[PDB]
RNA sequence: GUUCUUUGUAAAGUGCCUUCGAAGAGUCGAGUUGUUUGGGAAUGCAGCUCUAAGUGGGUGGUUCCAUCUAAAGCUAA
RNA sequence: CUUAGUAACGGCGAGUGAAGCGGCAAAAGCUCAAAUUUGAAAUCUGGUACCUUCGGUGCCCGAGUUGUAAUUUGGAGAGGG
């Protein structure tokens, strides 16, 4: 039922070409629908429906710079606290005796230094430890300060207001 | 782990050839530059390319001045494995890892052994807010940590750890630091070996949609930006380290 | 069970050789819709206003790749395995064997289609090259007709 | 009200991009149903749908191997604006300088950041150039009543048009940026109060002040990078 | 009739000389079961079984000769 | 209209019943599939912005090389001169 196919017919190369078809003169020569496309794209230009290659990086140039460049507002007394479901942001507390250089009352015991660091975060008064400085040369760079800024814009979309 | 085709293997080889003869070359033109036996070589004397932005090549020579650069490592070119000789010069200024910084001054030895390794760092001289803000975004202090581990090399937070560390060379705080950098003084050495390198964060960062066509638009942007002189006469490519 | 004139596909290229094929293939790519436009409009600009070479790219038509497979323009010829009649192409690996045309059936005919800006193709060719690239399209004929020609004279038989 | 999961599924959006336009909208939680309600017909989302058709036929370029057909899609791409998003928000300009209390925070803080893979060099430098115009106005029509320097940074009052701002400046000191936190809704957030900055600046400018934007002198961006850089003219 | 525009090495036609020169298959055909006719050379169609050719094939007339080119399509009165 | 109630068939019986020619009415022819645009799918759907809107144009999207356009249908036809 199953038999190798014996190619009896392409054991032997073809030397010719099957068709002895004459070559166009089109196949050596530059061609003539480039041409054609060529020559309307001209007629385009003269007429001025096509804005050439060259101009268009001069449209953009001069466009596009102005970005965010006008006022919105203008005369604007209109406010949003009309419907009573806008619960304004509640802008956070002001700042309350933590300085660089504080009253060395409020520098923390040294039970209560381990004692804060027990207590687990978000149910804690204070987001830091209260530290005094001699010098504003010797402030060091606050380390957790990205995190003050990453739960704050959490609490803006995720917190119930 | 994995396998190792025969392709990657033979190019790895035809390009350290390449640069084994290029390196040996140039080592060759500054040996015989410096003991003034310059009878019969290429040139005599030392020129400086400053490519900057329509992209301007600048053909000027290199004046005995010392002069503060800052040099950038790049990761090029494509199949090279490094040489001993780029293993030392490396070594030396601390750039093994990709995307890394240092602080070096530039004079009559200094300028042949960055001949050498010109292929692998891109240089420049940078300016006063190129210094100060890399010193203020970037900055490791390798020292002690709670007790008893030393590997630490966290971040330039304070200025009483410089207090700690530097002191009494007169260095006080880290725009004391960003002074004796921007200005070549006494204690430059002090501080080079304080901030040792820097870490610079690379190109484009990502492997994806946006990232990759960005690549490759930067990749293009390389070859025009920098070439490989690979001559015994190659003209130090400096560009700018405000745009970079 | 398969007569021997099917699966005379699926005993396709291999790994390196494959690569190495498109490694040629992928250098004569057809200008696309997007860049053929703009090309015309850059000489409708400048021709608006105030010489060039015949353009070697790959042959991507099944007509017209039975044309040039025959008349001799073809040199290297990429056969697809997987096609949705598969008779559309059965006879095309024993019609260059018979016209002597060096032919390699490539595994996916998605991956033609790649190289010449098109969703699939069945069928490419290379009929004309670079200057510098033509020892590099003779070579690679006769890595093919060594590592699939040779390799594979029994795929004309056995079921 | 609405769950949340009832709120993403109505608007057929996934939960990230939920977030976002509930970000740069002011939606808070239940949430309101007829705040998602009116979230539903908004061109910000219709935007978001663009960018997933840009994003596939831009792998669909570079997954094939064609480069200049990608590259032509970068020309050929709009993006959204978050302009008439602020008119909803704030309608009246005291409302905006009542919310630049929060919006100067995020923006102070990302000016003095080292840049990361999450984190592009142009999106701080564009932060740190907004910075630096809020800081030159201020100096400008000489706007200060309070300075407080703390542990955290120094806090600034502005009587910005009568209404007393407030606003914290970290110390200039490399910032250990921790792996915990996402730059992913910080980002968004920064994208809001960008723009509603880029607003605020042009209306102080041009009611009060100068010309906006200012330019720069080079050979003063290369010795300071700070404020006595950025020379500003009235007419 | 009146005008406004016509274009590009654009589109064809004629005669001569040379170089080539592919036209439809589960169809034609054959066997049989029904249907249609007034149909004698089962005509026409259907079903079922089998199923071709290329100096071919289909149809007609006294050993040739004439005649057309199926198995694709459109179309006023 | 005629051919014609003819040829032809019909337990040659109820009977069935054409056609070609001829004369007129009216008249008109044509398109694919077939061998390569290969020096460039030259073709079209749509979306969108305008315009003089049974449509035209630009720009984008797709469809399409398993073939969409030009040329050719035996009355030949095509390549060239």
């Amino acid at each position: 039922p199953y038999e190798p196919l014996i190619d009896w017919f392409t054991r032997h190369e073809e030397v010719m070409p099957l068709t002895a078809v004459p070559e166009p003169k089109r196949r050596f020569v530059p061609s003539k629908n480039e041409a054609k496309r060529v020559m309307k794209i001209v007629r385009a230009i003269r007429e001025g429906r096509i804005i050439p290659p060259k101009k268009l990086k001069e449209m953009k140039e001069k466009e596009k710079i102005e970005n965010y460049q006008y006022d919105l507002w203008g005369d604007s007394t209109e406010t949003n606290d009309h419907v009573m479901h806008l619960r304004a942001p509640k802008l956070p507390p002001p700042t309350n005796e933590e300085s660089y250089n504080p009253p060395e009352e409020y520098l923390l015991s040294p039970e209560e230094k381990e004692a804060w660091e027990n207590t687990e975060y978000s149910e804690r008064e204070r987001n830091f430890i209260p530290q005094k400085y001699s010098a504003l040369r010797k402030v060091p760079g606050y380390g957790e300060s990205i995190r003050e800024r990453f739960e704050r814009s959490l609490d803006l979309y995720l917190a119930p207001r | 782990n994995k396998f190792v085709r025969a392709e990657s293997i033979v190019a790895k080889t035809l390009a350290t050839s390449r640069e084994k003869e290029r390196i040996k070359r140039v080592s060759i033109l500054e040996d015989k530059k410096a003991k003034n036996e310059t009878q019969h070589i290429a040139s005599g004397k030392d020129f400086i390319l400053k490519i900057t932005e329509g992209l301007i090549r600048e053909k000027t020579t290199y004046d005995g001045k010392p002069a503060l650069l800052f040099i950038v490592r790049v990761r090029g070119p494509l199949a090279v494995n490094i040489p001993n000789k780029a293993f030392k010069i490396l070594s030396l200024l601390r750039l093994v890892e990709t995307n890394t910084g240092v602080f070096v001054k530039l004079t009559k030895n200094v300028y042949p052994l960055l001949k050498v390794i010109a292929p692998y760092v891109v240089i420049g001289k940078p300016s006063l807010s190129s210094i100060r803000s890399l010193i203020q975004k970037r900055g490791r202090i390798i020292y002690k940590g709670e007790n008893e581990a030393e590997p630490h090399e966290i971040v330039l937070n304070d200025n009483n750890i410089v207090e700690e560390q530097l002191g009494d060379h007169g260095i006080i705080c880290v725009e004391d630091i960003i002074h004796e950098i921007a200005t070549m003084g006494e204690s430059f050495s002090v501080c080079n070996f304080f901030l040792q390198p820097f870490k610079l964060n690379r190109e484009v960062s990502g492997f994806g949609s946006l990232n990759r066509l960005r690549k490759i638009k930067q990749r293009e942007a390389e070859s025009r930006t920098r070439q490989f002189s690979n001559a015994a006469t190659a003209p130090v490519i400096e560009v700018d380290i405000d745009s970079l | 069970k398969v007569p021997p004139t099917i699966a005379q596909f699926q005993y396709t290229l291999d790994r390196n050789t494959a690569a190495e094929t498109f490694k040629l293939f992928n250098k004569y790519r057809p200008e696309t819709a997007a860049e053929k436009k703009e090309r015309l409009t850059k000489e409708a600009a400048a021709v608006a206003e105030g010489a060039s070479p015949k353009p070697y790219a790959v042959k991507y038509g099944l007509n017209h790749v039975v044309a040039l497979i025959e008349n001799k323009k073809a040199k290297l010829v990429l056969i697809a395995n997987d096609v949705d009649p598969i008779e559309l192409v059965v006879f095309l690996p024993a019609l260059c064997k018979k016209m002597g045309v060096p032919y390699a059936i490539v595994k996916g005919k998605a991956r033609l289609g790649t190289l010449v800006n098109q969703k699939t193709s069945a069928v490419a060719a290379l009929t004309e090259v670079r200057a510098e690239d033509e020892a590099a399209l003779a070579k690679l004929v006769s890595t093919i007709d060594a590592n699939f020609a040779d390799k594979y004279d029994e795929v004309k038989k056995h079921w | 009200f609405i769950t949340r999961s009832q709120a993403v599924r109505k608007l057929q959006v996934s939960l990230a991009d939920f977030r976002r336009l509930c970000i740069f909208k002011g939606i808070y939680p239940f949430y309101y149903a007829k705040d998602i309600q009116y979230l539903m017909h908004e061109p910000v989302l219709a935007k978001f749908r663009e960018h997933k058709t840009f994003a596939r036929k831009l792998t669909r370029a570079l997954g094939r191997g064609e480069v200049s057909s990608a590259k032509r899609l970068e020309e050929n791409r709009d993006s959204y604006t978050l302009d008439h998003i602020i008119k909803e928000r704030y309608p009246s300009f005291p409302d905006a300088i009542r919310d630049i209390d929060d919006a100067l925070n995020m923006l102070f803080l990302f000016s003095n950041l080292p840049s990361t893979n999450q984190v592009s060099s142009k999106i701080i430098n564009d932060a740190q150039k907004i910075c630096n115009q809020w800081l030159a106005y201020v100096a400008k029509e000489r706007l200060v009543r309070k300075v407080f320097v703390s542990i955290k940074g120094v806090y600034y009052q502005a009587n910005i048009k009568g209404e007393e701002v407030r606003w914290l400046v970290p110390f200039k000191f490399p910032e250990n940026i921790p792996s915990d936190v996402d730059f992913r809704i910080m980002l968004t957030f920064l994208e809001f109060y960008s723009t509603l900055l880029h607003f605020v600046l042009y209306k102080l400018y041009t009611d009060s002040g100068l010309i906006y934007p200012p330019k720069l002198d080079l050979k003063k961006d290369k010795i300071i990078s700070g404020l006595s850089s950025y020379i500003l003219e009235s007419r």
